[PDB]
């Protein structure tokens, strides 16, 4: 419904500035907030109705020890938003407590806009995992948005650290971050950063600014998931009711992210889902299975192939999928985009909850086991020993991920129907 | 209840819901009248509405005074798939206040509230491709003084065929109300009693996996209908 | 020039085809009969492309040039039948060019072939690998859907992709009447189209696609049955002796196939590329069809009934040696033995009868005697 995003950390707010910057791009709006003559599509999903038919975007930036902030305001788009919003570290305990100071402020700027909105669904969290600043503040303010507000839903969309490593301390940040997502949030959409790089050193021959098209690509994600709210569809115009599909249990919430273009910086649809369930075109790097598939498709689509082709992938039997439950491969169908160029003209993308994360969520627990155990990683930081002279959350984290693991495990089993 | 009996409570929210679209005070949304052509007496998986268009008089005579009682049909079909997306989100709804720091009790209910979401939104995206995609393919392109009168009356039957109101596909529609039934059984409770929604979820699962083998079965009677044991089940006996 | 009549319950000597035809019987003892052809041409030509429309402004001529030839009191021959065939040449040309290029016969014709005449290996091997269980037992209701779904997606696996003349060849069950028994093939048609492929053609095409499925079949389990025994004794080499004794006769048959459809093919497109009358399509329709139909043998009768029995005992023999690995000792030998007299016997028997006189054909005999070894067998 509407929608207010959250910022935090240097590359979040990155990531939110490229989002912005996407969105201005998309619809047809000046870096003023002037409305175009060409603007009809929804607009209140994310943009605030201002007073001189101005769709100031809602958002709100927030800092910690800004350095790229700056750049941000030095830009034509730091006029586009913006409404007032404005405040002024390396580890997880150093950000947590440092978010734990100056909660009251930051929640005097989420209150206001709270009572400014006429409605909120949604509270979208743009911030890297052990990213630094992003790490422990997101973790702390994430406790306290679930606190505070029990009556709308969370989604992450995030970044996992698999980057392959000197910062060692990682495991244990994405470790204590990954608890509050497991039980603070209901989705969080995963992605690899390897998987990401490969392709983006597959398509030209980048070496160092793979960074800047991961944030068109994370920025054309994000607004694919709601081009069907912003432009009249039918179905997931509530984002719960596209949620609610691929989760069976609150535990199990990471989604699996593919994107058929892959350079993206016409087709036959059976073609472009059975290219879609590649590995290649999944930004994500025993037997695993599927709990459940939904895919978003916008472009140029035959209205009739889609019986068709959905007949096709289902006698095609390519896919293996869970015996306790009756789920779907669910095709749902939007709209391309107008007011922006339409190349690359077929675009699908996929959210899919499979037990395959749980190998990468293993990996970090086994590199998270070996680096505790041995104990020459944490180093016993001043900061994490203000924040816990008995370090016993990290091993309460440890026990909500093993719980995890086992549940991921039980649930690729076809014993699931009793708890694991 | 108190409110609902009249066909006039409910047609000032029509007035109240044009708004909210940025829809009202067109052509488009003129001569639109809401009525009920029931008392509510009941599991109550039926929905009581009828909507209406028409328009200005030398386009009227094509558009015939008995094809807007058959959209009046069709409209309350695809409403009585709606009233699952109600009672459904009512009751995880109720269910989340009993979160954070769950039990057994908590992940175990939501595993059932999981399967009965999924299956409606897989026939309501069903018909959400039957009535919408196929049908307005042949009445996009099907628009070329009487074959104007043809071609529309071609629309409608087409319109009711594959949204399986019709007799043919009768028995692939009579299982959803065993579907639709045990979900209004399961909207009542939160817990009262845990047990007593799981036994209504797994009469629900073996009324889904035979809705899979009825509508197989029923393609040797319907191209359309080929479809729709694929949405229901997927890779799935 | 319509087909219309004036003269009711009186015959005037004429009635496309049927309650169009010619009534042969009445006709006037001053007028031939082939000048009877022309008119019955004509009149069935021009209610073909009239109707269906809901063309030509000849009517005028006509109506002059046949006025013309009304006023005079003395029987011309040579005058009637000269204008009735200046009408009939430009007729034939219009109905040619309506047929020909409105909707592509070149298509028609290449689908024909890539399917009833197995045009394509990879497609049919896999059809054959996939739907094997189905087909191998007697037919049933349901079954004929699961084989057609099989025959798209065999399609599709080899990757020769097309829509549109892909559903017009749907696959055809009798049941009541092994599924392999009475698989059929039939394909759509529509009307500038509809003459050429009239049922009794497509009847005819049937016939060949069940041939020719049946030697295809035959082949690829053969070579199955000997792959699977030398992947893995006296017993276990005189089974693969008599599958290589099987297999040569089997491969040269179906490259004699091979063979007819590449010459007769060739004559069938040159002839309609090589003038524009109806009549060449007619006549070159009949030399493809005699010719193939020679060639498959069932204009003789026993060499047939040979060829049937070198195909049959093959089905149950390459059927019987999967299902075990190891030599057989109980009662192996016995039917190892039947077998190979029983072979012998029509394979002889057959090339007695190969020994129309057609160059080809014999020729093609030679090949196993140019070893004199296939001549003591």
């Amino acid at each position: 419904r509407e929608i207010i995003t959250l910022q935090l950390g240097q590359c979040g707010n990155q990531i939110g500035f490229e989002f912005w910057k996407q969105l201005c791009a998309e619809h047809g709006i000046s870096p003023e907030g002037i409305v175009e003559e060409f603007a009809t599509d929804r607009k209140d999903v994310f943009f605030y109705q201002a007073d001189d038919e101005h769709y100031i975007p809602r958002a709100v930036l927030l800092d910690l020890e800004p350095r790229v902030i700056h750049s941000i305001l030095n830009s034509p788009y730091a006029k586009l938003y913006n409404p007032e919003n404005i405040y002024l570290g390396n580890n997880w305990a150093s950000g947590f407590s440092q978010g734990e100071k100056i909660h009251e402020d930051i929640f005097d700027i989420i209150d206001r806009e709270a009572d400014g909105s006429d409605s909120l669904e949604g509270f979208v969290l743009c911030h890297s995992i052990a990213g630094g600043t992003g790490s422990g503040l997101g973790s702390y303010l994430l406790e306290r948005l679930n606190d505070r507000y029990p009556k709308k839903l969370v989604q992450t969309y995030s970044v996992f650290p698999n980057q392959d490593e000197d910062v060692v301390v990682q495991p244990y940040n994405s470790l204590l971050t990954l608890k509050r997502l497991t039980q603070n949030a209901d989705c969080v959409v995963v992605l690899d950063n390897t998987a990401l790089n490969r392709i983006a050193t597959d398509r030209l021959h980048i070496q160092n600014p793979s960074f800047s098209q991961i944030n068109q690509l994370v920025s054309t994600i994000m607004s694919a998931s709601t081009t069907t709210l912003r432009y009249p569809g039918y179905m997931n115009n509530d984002l719960i009711g596209l949620i609610a599909s691929l989760i069976p249990t609150p535990r199990l919430h990471f989604l699996m992210t593919g994107y058929t273009p892959l350079t993206t910086d016409k087709t036959t649809v059976l073609d472009v889902m059975r290219r879609l369930l590649q590995p290649k075109n999944v930004m994500v790097s025993t037997n695993h299975c599927y709990i459940a598939i939904l895919n978003i498709i916008q472009g140029e689509v035959d209205p009739t192939q889609v019986h068709k082709s959905l007949q096709r992938i289902r006698e095609r039997k390519l896919a293996n999928f869970i015996p306790w439950g009756p789920a779907s491969i669910q095709v749902a169908l939007s709209r391309k985009s107008p007011y922006l160029p339409s190349a690359h003209r077929v675009s699908g993308l996929m959210m899919a909850n499979h037990t395959s994360i749980s190998s990468l969520f293993e990996r970090t627990c086994r590199q998270y086991d070996k680096l505790r155990k041995r104990e020459a990683f944490l180093e016993q930081f001043r900061k994490e020993d203000m924040f816990k002279d008995n370090f016993d959350e990290m091993d309460t984290s440890r026990e909500i991920v093993q719980q995890l693991i086992d549940e991921y495990h039980a649930a690729t089993r076809p014993d699931y129907i009793s708890w694991g | 209840p108190g409110e609902l009996l009249n066909p006039l409570v409910l047609n000032s929210v029509l007035s109240k819901a044009l708004q909210c679209s940025l829809h009202g005070d067109t052509p488009h949304a003129s001569n639109l009248s809401l009525a009920l052509k029931y008392l509510p007496e009941v599991p109550d998986v039926l929905s009581c509405l009828e909507l209406r268009y028409k328009v200005d008089w030398p386009l009227n005579i094509v558009i015939t005074e008995g094809c807007v009682s058959k959209y009046s049909g069709v409209f309350s079909f695809l409403l009585q798939l709606k009233l699952m997306m109600w009672a459904l989100k009512d009751v995880c709804f109720h269910l989340k206040r009993t979160a954070m720091a769950g039990s057994v009790q908590f992940r175990q209910l939501q595993l059932f509230k999981h399967e009965m979401q999924h299956f409606v939104k897989v026939i309501q995206g069903y018909i959400a491709n039957q009535i919408l995609h196929v049908t307005w393919c042949e009445f996009r392109a099907r628009l070329a003084l009487e074959e104007i009168q043809r071609a529309h009356a071609e629309y409608l039957h087409k319109a009711v065929f594959r949204g399986l109101l019709t007799e043919k596909a009768a028995p692939v529609m009579n299982v959803i109300h065993s579907i639709f039934s045990l979900v209004l059984k399961f909207r009542s409770q939160l817990h009262p009693n845990f047990a007593l929604m799981q036994q209504s979820y797994n009469t629900f699962k073996y009324y889904s996996h035979f809705l899979f083998k009825v509508v197989t079965k029923l393609v040797n009677r319907q191209p359309h209908l080929e479809d729709f044991l694929l949405r229901i089940n997927f890779n799935n006996y | 020039l319509h087909g219309l009549l004036l003269d009711q319950h009186e015959e005037f000597f004429i009635k496309s085809l049927k309650q169009f035809s010619l009534r042969v019987e009445i006709l006037p003892s001053y007028i031939p009969v082939r000048v009877a052809e022309k008119i019955l041409f004509v009149g069935e030509s021009v209610q073909m492309f009239e109707n269906q429309n809901v063309l030509k402004n000849q009517e005028d001529t006509f109506a002059a040039e046949l006025h013309r030839l009304k006023q005079q009191p003395l029987f011309s021959l040579v005058d009637f039948e000269q204008v009735v065939d200046r009408i009939r040449s430009t007729v034939a040309e219009h109905l040619w060019k309506l047929m020909v290029e409105e909707s592509d016969l070149l298509g028609q014709l290449k689908i024909i072939k890539d399917f009833y005449l197995l045009g394509r290996g990879e497609l049919f091997q896999a059809f054959i690998d996939t739907a094997q269980h189905m087909l191998k037992t007697p037919p049933t209701a349901v079954t004929e859907h699961d084989v057609n779904v099989a025959f798209q997606q065999s399609a599709h696996k080899v990757l020769l992709d097309d829509d549109n003349l892909l559903p017009l060849l749907h696959l055809t069950i009798e049941y009541h009447g092994s599924g392999w028994a009475a698989l059929g093939l039939s394909y759509k048609v529509q009307w500038p189209l509809h003459i050429l492929f009239t049922p009794a053609v497509l009847e005819k095409y049937n016939v060949v696609f069940k041939y020719l499925l049946s030697v295809r079949r035959v082949q690829a389990e053969l070579q199955h049955c000997w792959a699977l025994q030398m992947q893995r004794q006296t017993d276990a080499i005189k089974w693969r002796l008599r599958n290589h004794m099987a297999f040569l006769v089997d491969n040269l048959q179906y490259y004699l196939q091979v063979d007819v459809l590449e010459s007769q093919f060739s004559q069938l497109l040159h002839q309609i590329n090589s003038t524009r009358d109806f009549e060449s399509i007619r006549l070159a329709h009949d030399h493809f069809l005699s010719n193939l139909l020679a060639q498959s043998f069932i204009l003789l009768k026993p060499v047939f009934h040979c060829l049937n029995e070198i195909l049959d005992l093959c089905h149950s023999f390459c059927s019987l040696v999967s299902q075990n690995l190891g030599p057989l000792d109980e009662r192996g030998a016995a039917q190892l033995s039947i077998l190979v007299k029983g072979f012998s016997r029509q394979s002889s028997l057959l090339f007695k009868i190969l020994s129309h006189q057609i160059n080809s054909d014999l020729a093609q005999l030679l090949l196993r005697l140019d070893y004199n070894k296939y001549y003591t067998q």
